[PDB]
C-alpha cells in the first residue's frame, strides 16, 4: 500500500514570458524512492512531467551544483533528507533574490565575475635554485585548514540580506573567504595590493555580522569569522 | 528557423577537467588564441571527486628512482601498455609535481618543510623485489578537489576564453581532416561554429552505460561518439575496471587510502582475504584480482548480506587521531548514505564500475591515430589531438595502478601544448569552405526535438543499463556475450521511436538527455562486440573458457568502427610497441 | 524618487569579464571603522554611570555624554542612507539625503547647547519626562 | 570575426535578460535567531534616535526664532497631553527597546575582537540577550 507525499515545485516558462510564476504539486510514492530529495526530483522528471529543469552532477555533495532553497533554508538537494511523514508537504524554491533562467536555474554570471577580481593565484617573485619546492612548516600549513575546501555553491551569499539589495558592488561572504585564503598564505608575497581592493565604501564594509552565512553552510565552514579577521587586519 | 554564429580561433579545447585545463593555459602562455568549451562550470568536473594522490619519485622520505616506478607500471598492465610512454611519463613525473606546487597547491607538509607522501598498492622498490615504497604525494582527502581549484585559477592569470555551458554536437571535417566543432548554447538557444587548426578532445570517460557505477551523472561518452561518427576508430574498449570498494545500492565510493594504513575485509565467517581461497600472499594488490576475490567469495556462501551480495571493511583498528588528520573526507561520506560511523562498526562494500582503459588511439605526444587500408601501418589524422581519460595512449594498458590517473592528466596535458608550438605558427589564414559546413548535425538536432514515438527517453535508457550489467560483467564467456550482442542490437532499433515532450530551445533539458543517449548507445555497442571476440584472459578481462594468457597470438590492440546507431561494427588490430624511447637510459622489460 | 535606468537583467557581458574595483578611499573605508568604534566604546560606560546616579549629572559629565550620543546616532543614520538610498539606483538623491543630515544635525548641536547652559542636561530632560 | 560575433550574440541575450523575474527572498525564508535578533538592533535605534533628534532640533530651532522653551515648560505639555492608558503604552515600549540595545551593543563589542563567533557562541550570547532584556526592562518601570 503506497505512501504518497506531496511536493510543491516552482515553475516558470520563458516561451510564455507574461505568465506569472507559480507552484505545481506532485505526489511521489515514498516506498519506491530514495532517501534524499534529489532522488524524488529525478522521479518526477522520468515517470511524470518531464519538463522540470534543474542542475545536478555527482549526487555526493562535493561539486555544489544542486543548490536550492528546500523547506525554508539553503542546502544541497543530494544531502537533504526526506522527512518520512506523508501527512506533511514540502516547498522547493530557487536560491533567493536571483534572476531565474527557467525553473530552478538561477543566473550566476555576476557571481563568477566577482570571483575573478580577487586574483586567486600565487604571486611570488623567486623560487629555489636547485629545483625543489618552496618550504612551508607544519604550523603554517595548519593555518589553511577550513578555508581551501569551499566548493563555491553560493548558499551563503544568497542568504545575506546585505547581498540581497547590494550585490552589484558588495562581494558577498563566499568571495571574501577566498580572499582571506590568499592573505594568510605564507608563500604568497603580495599582501599590500590585496588589501587595497577592499578599502573603499562597499566591497567589504557591508558586513553587519548577522551571521546567516555560518548558519546555512552545508559543508560546515565558517565564512562569518573570516570576514572579522580581514577587518581586523586592515586596521 | 536556425541562425548560426561563426567564430575563428587557433586551438579549440573541448572539456575543462584536469587535462583540458592544463592544456588550455599551456597553449595560452605560448602566444596562441585558445578557446575552452565546457558543459559545466570548470570546478564541477568529475575530477573533483578524486581522493588519492599523484605518484612521483621525489624521494624525500627514503631513497627512490624513476626506473623503479617504470617497472611497476609495466608489470601491472599484463604487458599490453606501450613501453615508450611509460618511459616518458615516469621520467617527467618529478618535474611536474614540483612545478605544480609553485602554482599554490596546498600539499601536506613534513617536519623538514617538504611534501608528504604515503603508500598505495603496487609500488614496491628495487625492481619489484623489496619493501613497499612511499610515493603518493597527497593532500589530505582532497587531492582532486585542490587540483581543479588551482588549475582553474591559473587559467585566469593568462587569457583563455571560456565558453561555459555549451554542448558540443559534432566535429567539422573536410576531406579527411578536421577543421573545428559545432556547439549549442544552452542559455540562449543558438548554434555556434568554431574554426581552428588543431582541435583537442579532453571530454572524459563513459561510465553511465552500466547500471551501477561510481561516475557522475554527466559522465557520458561524448568525445568518443564525435570521433566514431566521423569515420575514425576507437581502441581497447573491452577493458573496463571494476573497483573493489563501493557503496551497496547507490554506487558511492570510499577511497583506497582506507586500506593503505590499516584495512581488513571481513566476511560472514570472520577471516582476512590474504590466502587460502581467492588470494595473493600480499593484500593491497591490483584492482581486479581483489575484485575477482570478492565476486568469487559471495557466490559460494562466504559473504554476509541482506540478500547475500554485500561485504565489509573494518576501520575500528585505526586510532581516532589519525582518522581526523589523514582521511577526514571519508568519515562524513559514509554517515549519510550508509549511516554508520567509521570508529565502531564496519561499512558495506560492493564492486562497481570505476574506470575505462580505452578510447581514442593516440601517440605519446598527443596526436590521434588511425590505420591505413593498404598496408596496415599507422597514420596521423591531420588536425585532431586527444588527452585525458578519453584518450588511450596505452600507459595503463589492461589494468590501472592506483593514483596514476592524476599523473596522466598533468604529464600528457603538458606534452600536448609543447608539440603544438613546434608545428603551428601563430597567425594563419583560414580556408573558405561551403556555407553549410556542418548541416547534418543540425538536421539531427531538429529530429530529436520534434520527436514523437511510443518509448520515452528514460525507458530506452533502462534497457541499455540492465543489459550491460547482465552480460558484459566481471565473469565472461561465449554464451552470455552472444546474448549481449543480440540484445544491445534490439535496443538500438527502438531509438527510432523515441518520444520527447519539450519543444523549447532555452535550457531544453529533455533534449540534452536524449542527445547523451545517442552517444552512449554507440560506445556501449562497440564494447559488447570487442569483448566477445578476444579469446584470452589478461588484465581486467577474464574469459572463463580461455583461462590462460596468450602472448604469441594475442599481444595486440583492438580497433573498432561504427558510423551511426544500428550499423554494423567491424574490427582490425594493431601491434603493441615494446621498446623504450632511449635504449641506454632505460632498457625494455621482457614478459614473464 | 526618480529611478535611473538599470542594467538589463542585472549583469552585462560574459563570465570571462571581471569586476573593476573602486580606487582606495580609506576615509570612507578603514578610517570610518575607527570612528564607529570610538563612539560605541564611550557610550556604553557613560550610560552605565547614569543608572547608578542619585540625581542629574554634572555639566562636565553631561556635555560629554550628549556629544557622544549625537555622533553615535549620526553614524547609524549615515549607514542606512548608504544601504537603501544608493547612488547606483537614485544618483543625485544619494548626496541630497546626505546634506539634509547636515543642518538637521547642526541645529541639534545648537540644541544641546541651549539645554546645558540654562536648563540641566539632556539626562535632566529625560529623567523629568519619566520612564 | 569574434567581435562581430560578440555584438550579435549580446543583442538577443540582452533581450531575454529583460523578461526574467526575481525569486522571492523574504516571505519564504525560515525565521531564525540570527536575523530576528539583528533586525531588533536596527529598529530599536531608529525609533530611539528619532526621538533624540526631534527633542534637540526643537530646542535649537527655538533659539534662533526665539520662543523661549524650557524643560519644565514642555514637561507639562507632554504629561497633560496624553491619557493615563496611553502614558504607559509609550513608556512601556521604550524600556524594552533600551534594554535590547544596551545589551546588544556589548554583544557587538565582543564580535570585533573576533571572539565568540562560532555557531555554539552565537547562540549562547543570544540567550543572555533575551534574559538581560526581560529583567532590566521591568526594573526600569519601577523607577
Ligand atoms: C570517478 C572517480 C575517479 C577517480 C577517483 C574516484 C572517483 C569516484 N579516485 C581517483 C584516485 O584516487 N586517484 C586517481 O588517480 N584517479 C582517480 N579517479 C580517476 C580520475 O578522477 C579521472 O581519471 C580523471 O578525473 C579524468 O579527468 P578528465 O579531465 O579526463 O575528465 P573529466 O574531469 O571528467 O572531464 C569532464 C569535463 O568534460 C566536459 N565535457 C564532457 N562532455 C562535454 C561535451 N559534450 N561538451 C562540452 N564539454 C563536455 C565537461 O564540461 C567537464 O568539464
Ligand atoms: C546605549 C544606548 C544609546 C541610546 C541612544 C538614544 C539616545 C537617548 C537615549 C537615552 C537618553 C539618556 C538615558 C538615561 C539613562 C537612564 C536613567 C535612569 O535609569 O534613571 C531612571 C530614569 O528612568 C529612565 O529614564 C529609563 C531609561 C530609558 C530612557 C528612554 C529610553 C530611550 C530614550 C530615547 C529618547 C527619546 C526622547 C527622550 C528625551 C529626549 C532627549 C534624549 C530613574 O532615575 P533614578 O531613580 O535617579 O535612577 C537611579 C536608580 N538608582
Ligand atoms: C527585515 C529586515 C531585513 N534586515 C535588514 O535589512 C538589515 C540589514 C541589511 F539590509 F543591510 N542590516 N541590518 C543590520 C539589518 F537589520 C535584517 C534581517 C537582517 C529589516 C529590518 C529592519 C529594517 Cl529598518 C528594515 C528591514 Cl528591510
Ligand atoms: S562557504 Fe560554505 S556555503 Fe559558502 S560557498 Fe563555500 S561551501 Fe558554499
Ligand atoms: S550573513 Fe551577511 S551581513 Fe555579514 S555576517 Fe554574513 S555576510
Ligand atoms: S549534485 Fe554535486 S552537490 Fe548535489
Amino acid at each position: 500500500t503506497p505512501r504518497l507525499k506531496t511536493f510543491k515545485v516552482y515553475r516558470w516558462n520563458p516561451d510564455e514570458p507574461s505568465a506569472k510564476p507559480h507552484l505545481q504539486s506532485y505526489q511521489v510514492d515514498l516506498n519506491d524512492c530514495g532517501p534524499m530529495v534529489l532522488d524524488a526530483l529525478l522521479k518526477i522528471k522520468d515517470e511524470q512531467d518531464s519538463t522540470l529543469t534543474f542542475r545536478r552532477s555527482c549526487r555526493e555533495g562535493i561539486c555544489g551544483s544542486c543548490a536550492m532553497n528546500i523547506g525554508g533554508r539553503n542546502t544541497l538537494a543530494c544531502i537533504c533528507k526526506i522527512d518520512q511523514n506523508e501527512s506533511k508537504q514540502l516547498k522547493i524554491y530557487p536560491l533567493p533574490h536571483m534572476f531565474i533562467v527557467k525553473d530552478l536555474v538561477p543566473d550566476l554570471t555576476n557571481f563568477y565575475q566577482q570571483y575573478k577580481s580577487i586574483q586567486p593565484y600565487l604571486q611570488r617573485s623567486s623560487f629555489p635554485k636547485d629545483g625543489t619546492e618552496v618550504l612551508q612548516s607544519i604550523e603554517d600549513r595548519k593555518k589553511l585548514d577550513g578555508l581551501y575546501e569551499c566548493i563555491l555553491c553560493a548558499c551563503c551569499s544568497t542568504s545575506c540580506p546585505s547581498y540581497w539589495w547590494n550585490q552589484e558592488q558588495y562581494l558577498g561572504p563566499a568571495v571574501l573567504m577566498q580572499a582571506y585564503r590568499w592573505l594568510i598564505d605564507s608563500r604568497d608575497q603580495a599582501t599590500k595590493t590585496r588589501k587595497a581592493m577592499l578599502n573603499n565604501s562597499m566591497s567589504l564594509y557591508r558586513c553587519h555580522t548577522i551571521m546567516n552565512c555560518t548558519r546555512t553552510c552545508p559543508k560546515g565552514l565558517n565564512p562569518g569569522l573570516a570576514i572579522a579577521e580581514i577587518k581586523k587586519s586592515l586596521a | 528557423k536556425y541562425h548560426i554564429i561563426d567564430h575563428e580561433y587557433d586551438c579549440v579545447v573541448i572539456g575543462a577537467g584536469g587535462a583540458g585545463l592544463r592544456a588550455a593555459f599551456g597553449l595560452a602562455e605560448a602566444g596562441y588564441k585558445t578557446a575552452c568549451i565546457s558543459k559545466l562550470f570548470p570546478t564541477r568536473s568529475h575530477t573533483v571527486a578524486a581522493q588519492g594522490g599523484i605518484n612521483a619519485a621525489l624521494g624525500n622520505m627514503h631513497k627512490d628512482n624513476w626506473k623503479w616506478h617504470m617497472y611497476d607500471t609495466v608489470k601491472g598492465s599484463d604487458w599490453l601498455g606501450d613501453q615508450d610512454s611509460i618511459h616518458y611519463m615516469t621520467r617527467e613525473a618529478p618535474k611536474s609535481i614540483i612545478e605544480l606546487e609553485h602554482y599554490g597547491v596546498p600539499f601536506s607538509r613534513t617536519e623538514n618543510g617538504k611534501i608528504y607522501q604515503r603508500a598505495f598498492g603496487g609500488q614496491t622498490k628495487e625492481y619489484g623485489k623489496g619493501a613497499q615504497a612511499y610515493r603518493t604525494c597527497a593532500v589530505a582527502d582532497r587531492t582532486g578537489h585542490a587540483l581543479l581549484h588551482t588549475l582553474y585559477g591559473q587559467a585566469l592569470r593568462h587569457d583563455t576564453h571560456f565558453f561555459i555551458e555549451y554542448f558540443a554536437l559534432d566535429l567539422l571535417t573536410h576531406n579527411g581532416e578536421v577543421v573545428g566543432v559545432i556547439a549549442y548554447n544552452q542559455e540562449d538557444g543558438t548554434i555556434h561554429r568554431f574554426r581552428a587548426h588543431k582541435t583537442i578532445i579532453a571530454t572524459g570517460g563513459y561510465g553511465r552505460a552500466y547500471f551501477s557505477c561510481t561516475s557522475a551523472h554527466t559522465c557520458t561518452g561524448d568525445g568518443n561518439a564525435m570521433v566514431s561518427r566521423a569515420g575514425f576508430p576507437l581502441q581497447d574498449l573491452e577493458f573496463v575496471q571494476f573497483h573493489p570498494s563501493g557503496i551497496y545500492g547507490s554506487g558511492c565510493l570510499i577511497t583506497e587510502g582506507a586500506r593503505g594504513e590499516g584495512g581488513f575485509l571481513v566476511n560472514s565467517e570472520g577471516e582476512r582475504f590474504m590466502e587460502r581461497y581467492a588470494p595473493t600472499a600480499k593484500d593491497l594488490a591490483c584492482r581486479d584480482v581483489v575484485s575477482r576475490a570478492i565476486t568469487m567469495e559471495i557466490r559460494e556462501g562466504r559473504g554476509v548480506g541482506k540478500k547475500k551480495d554485500h561485504m565489509y571493511l573494518q576501520l575500528s583498528h585505526l586510532p581516532p587521531e589519525v582518522l581526523k588528520e589523514r582521511l577526514p573526507g571519508i568519515s562524513e561520506t559514509a554517515a549519510i548514505f550508509a549511516g554508520v560511523d567509521v570508529t565502531k562498526e564496519p561499512i558495506p562494500i560492493i564492486p562497481t564500475v570505476h574506470y575505462n582503459m580505452g578510447g581514442i588511439p593516440t601517440k605519446w605526444n598527443g596526436e590521434a591515430l588511425t590505420i591505413d587500408e593498404e598496408t596496415g601501418e599507422d597514420k596521423v589524422i591531420p588536425g585532431l589531438m586527444a588527452c585525458g581519460e578519453a584518450a588511450c595512449v596505452s600507459v595503463h594498458g589492461a589494468n590501472r595502478l592506483g593514483a596514476n590517473s592524476l599523473l596522466d592528466l598533468v604529464v600528457f596535458g603538458r606534452a600536448v601544448a609543447h608539440t603544438v608550438a613546434d608545428t603551428l605558427q601563430p597567425g594563419l589564414p583560414h580556408k573558405p569552405l561551403p556555407s553549410d559546413l556542418g548541416k547534418e548535425s543540425i538536421a539531427n538536432l531538429d529530429k530529436l526535438r520534434n520527436a514523437n514515438g511510443s518509448r520515452s527517453t528514460a525507458e530506452i535508457r533502462m534497457n541499455m543499463k540492465q543489459t550491460m550489467q547482465k552480460d558484459v560483467s566481471v565473469f565472461r564467456t561465449q554464451s552470455s556475450l552472444d546474448e549481449g550482442v543480440r540484445n544491445i542490437t534490439a535496443v538500438e532499433k527502438t531509438f527510432d521511436d523515441v518520444k520527447t515532450t519539450d519543444r523549447s530551445m532555452i535550457w531544453n533539458s529533455d533534449l540534452v538527455e536524449t542527445l547523451e543517449l545517442q552517444n552512449l548507445l554507440t560506445c556501449a555497442s562497440q564494447t559488447a562486440v570487442s569483448a566477445a571476440n578476444r579469446k584470452e584472459s589478461r588484465g581486467a578481462h577474464a574469459r572463463e573458457d580461455y583461462p590462460n594468457r596468450d602472448d604469441e597470438h594475442w599481444m595486440k590492440h583492438t580497433l573498432s568502427w561504427q558510423k551511426d546507431v544500428a550499423a554494423p561494427v567491424t574490427l582490425k588490430y594493431r601491434r603493441v610497441i615494446d621498446h623504450t624511447l632511449d635504449e641506454k637510459e632505460c632498457p625494455s622489460v621482457p614478459p614473464t | 524618487l526618480p529611478v535611473l535606468p538599470q542594467k538589463p537583467g542585472g549583469v552585462r557581458g560574459t563570465p570571462n569579464d571581471a569586476y573593476v574595483p573602486p580606487p582606495e578611499n580609506k576615509l570612507e573605508g578603514s578610517y570610518h571603522w575607527y570612528m564607529e568604534k570610538i563612539f560605541a566604546l564611550s557610550v556604553v560606560p557613560l550610560a552605565t554611570t547614569a543608572m547608578l546616579t542619585t540625581g542629574p549629572l554634572s555639566t562636565a559629565a553631561d556635555s560629554f555624554f550628549s556629544v557622544m550620543l549625537l555622533g553615535y546616532c549620526y553614524m547609524e543614520f549615515n549607514s542606512c542612507i548608504t544601504d537603501y538610498i544608493s547612488g547606483r539606483v537614485y544618483g543625485v538623491w544619494h548626496k541630497y539625503a546626505m546634506y539634509m543630515l547636515g543642518l538637521g544635525s547642526a541645529v541639534s548641536l545648537f540644541g544641546i547647547y541651549k539645554l546645558e547652559t540654562e536648563n540641566d542636561g539632556v539626562v535632566g530632560l529625560v529623567k523629568s519626562l519619566w520612564d | 570575426m569574434n567581435t562581430k560575433a560578440a555584438i550579435a550574440e549580446e543583442q538577443i541575450l540582452n533581450k531575454q535578460r529583460a523578461r526574467r523575474p526575481i525569486s522571492p527572498h523574504l516571505t519564504i525564508y525560515q525565521p531564525q535567531l540570527t536575523w530576528y535578533l539583528s533586525s531588533f538592533h536596527r529598529i530599536s535605534l531608529v525609533l530611539m534616535g528619532l526621538g533624540f533628534y526631534l527633542f534637540t532640533i526643537l530646542f535649537g530651532v527655538s533659539g534662533l526664532l526665539g520662543l523661549g522653551l524650557t524643560t519644565e515648560k514642555v514637561s507639562n505639555w507632554y504629561h497633560q497631553k496624553f491619557s493615563k492608558i496611553t502614558e504607559w503604552s509609550i513608556k512601556g515600549s521604550f524600556a524594552y527597546l533600551f534594554a535590547i540595545h544596551y545589551g546588544g551593543a556589548i554583544r557587538h563589542l565582543i564580535w570585533d575582537t573576533a571572539k565568540e563567533l562560532t555557531l555554539k557562541g552565537v547562540y549562547r550570547t543570544g540567550y543572555a540577550l533575551i534574559g538581560f532584556t526581560a529583567v532590566l526592562g521591568t526594573y526600569l518601570l519601577t523607577l
